């Protein structure tokens, strides 16, 4: 909602605004930004317009491409870790906040739609929270637990409009 | 006598007060014979309505000089290019268009000179808009838009333009030809694929080949070579092209691309291991045409096309069998790549890691869901509209006088 404005400023901005080489924080959100969307591509390519300038300038930035190379992989417990690694305040946190969310959303989406039957601990590592928080939230939204094994299985007017026009 | 140039300037608002713009024309095209600094001087004084249509004439012989654009002080002339586009506008522009286009691949020639083109993409696009109706008429513009996209990574600005599709170019004056309509589509299609939009990509491509020529270009091959990379994604070999291509494409583009014919022909067989070994044997000529990295992506399809064909046949069937099979080698590898394909939605399928199996479904539509009725209500109202726009165009031929 409010993130969909803030990428379309900040796309106007990068063009509107510079010589040609924008400023360092601009470019971070813009990118934080087309995490969001599940843009990838577009993301990797703003990575590589970025000038070596801005990499040694600015390190945020390049903790924000690196979830991202995950992403491109697709290897959950590893985009976690990233998530951690950087915190940049004001500036990265309110997309940062969306940007954790996404991701879980995403992970327990594929999940459900993927596997018929999984691993609980090859599950943890999708969610990204350990195997005592995640048995008690399965069993609440009515998916089955398999203990002892420990396996997790989830479960008129457009017909006048066409009558006129084949009469005509 | 006097200087031509100052002469010249106070000229132009008469006929800019006038309906009598074909004369202004002229005086832009002409713009006082010999130029120098002396254009410079006529800016100051130069409104008295908006700056009229004279500026324009003014714009393209200081970018046109082959040289500096106006000393080391180049972006104010920059910014007095954007003042034109924005608040001039232009109403009588369709007869500038042979200048502002002149003037419009001259500014792009530059900025691609410059740190980087991202600064100049902003003005371009707002620059098309001016010419255009407000349904959009594709004229040579659209294409200096797609390459300076190209160059400075940001294809997002450029998106609208080339996700409608249209009928007649801006004409009337000139300012235009055959090798814009064909390296506007190419650019166009290279986008696409990158953003991983194979739907629009194979149509912006087909339209690159279908164009009329009778003489040889470099985007002509480009055009072919993309198209059979393209075409090897999104179906299991070459898609095919109408009747009415161009001579060219056959008698002298086919010998000319011996080696993508050779990976559609491997890729035929159907196996991964054959495909490698080509693309490191024809590797030269992937990178001189600089098609790099597409050909990389007809690799993965094929490994996604023979998982999928597996499907077609089997209900159950284990990753370890899938795995020997597809040749991917690693069960492990088996499960990834499916759960690559759910996400993407290529696939219909679910898991079973206690049997060590996969399950294929397959169900997307019953074709009984209100949804489907809409889907297909939607589609009839694009097939209305489609129609409209050729009973005008079979009216137009109606009033000229048949031969």
């Amino acid at each position: 909602f409010s993130f969909k404005k803030l990428l379309d400023q900040c796309e106007n901005q990068e063009l509107e605004a510079p010589g040609g080489i924008a400023t360092p924080p601009v470019y971070g959100q813009l990118l934080a930004l087309y995490l969001l969307h599940n843009d990838m591509n577009n993301a990797r390519y703003l990575w590589k317009r970025i000038p070596p300038a801005i990499k040694s300038a600015n390190s945020e930035l390049g903790g924000i491409w690196s979830v991202g190379q995950r992403i491109w992989q697709r290897d959950f417990p590893g985009i976690y870790t990233t998530i951690n690694a950087h915190q940049w305040s004001e500036t990265v946190q309110p997309i940062m906040e969306a940007l954790r969310d996404a991701t879980r959303r995403r992970a327990f989406a594929l999940v459900s739609q993927a596997y018929t039957s999984i691993i609980a601990d090859d599950f943890a590592a999708f969610v990204g929270l350990p195997v005592e928080e995640a048995v008690k939230g399965i069993l609440e939204q009515g998916w089955q637990a398999d203990s002892t094994t420990r396996m997790v299985l989830p479960r008129l007017a457009r017909l006048t409009d066409y009558v006129a026009f084949l009469e005509n | 006598m006097a200087s031509a140039l100052e002469q010249f300037v106070n000229s132009v608002r008469q006929l800019s007060a006038q309906g009598q713009m074909t004369q202004l024309c002229e005086l832009i095209n002409k713009s006082g014979e010999l130029l120098a600094k002396n254009l410079s001087h006529l800016d100051t004084v130069l409104g008295a309505l908006d700056v009229q249509e004279h500026s324009l004439g003014v714009l393209a012989v200081l970018f046109v000089k082959f040289s500096m654009p106006s000393v080391p002080d180049f972006e104010t002339l920059f910014s007095q290019v954007q003042l034109f586009i924005s608040t001039c506008n232009g109403e009588h522009i369709r007869y500038a268009t042979d200048t502002f286009a002149g003037l419009c691949h001259q500014l792009t020639n530059a900025l691609v000179e410059r740190k980087q083109p991202l600064r100049g993409i902003g003005i371009l696009k707002q620059a098309i808009d001016k010419m255009q109706m407000n349904t959009n008429q594709l004229t040579s513009i659209h294409a200096d838009l797609c390459q300076l996209c190209l160059l400075a990574k940001c294809f997002k600005p450029a998106l609208p333009y080339l996700d409608v599709d249209m009928m007649d170019i801006c004409k009337e004056n000139g300012a235009y030809d055959a090798k814009h309509f064909l390296c506007y589509y190419y650019y166009g299609g290279m986008i696409y694929t990158g953003l991983k939009n194979f739907e629009r990509a194979l149509y912006f491509y087909e339209q690159a080949i279908t164009t009329p020529a009778m003489a040889v270009s470099h985007i002509m091959l480009e055009s072919y070579k993309k198209y059979i990379l393209v075409s090897l994604i999104l179906l299991g070999k070459v898609q095919q092209l109408p009747k009415y291509t161009s001579q060219i494409v056959g008698r002298f583009i086919k010998p000319l691309s011996n080696a993508y014919h050779e990976l559609a022909q491997v890729y035929s067989t159907n196996n991964p291991s054959e495909l490698r070994n080509l693309v490191n044997k024809h590797s030269e000529t992937f990178t001189r045409d600089n098609n790099m990295g597409l050909v990389k992506q007809c690799l993965s399809s094929l490994y996604k096309k023979n998982i999928q064909r597996l499907t077609k046949t089997f209900l159950t069937l284990s990753l370890q069998d899938m795995a020997s099979r597809v040749q991917l080698s690693g069960p492990q590898e088996a499960e990834k790549y499916v759960l690559h394909m759910i996400e993407d939605g290529e696939i219909f399928a679910s898991i079973n890691q206690k049997d060590g199996m996969v399950s294929f479904h397959d169900n997307p539509e019953k074709y009984n869901n209100p949804a489907m009725l809409h889907n297909i209500d939607q589609e009839m109202l694009k097939c209305i509209e489609l129609d409209e726009r050729l009973k005008a165009m079979d009216q137009e031929i109606t009033v000229n006088p048949q031969f």
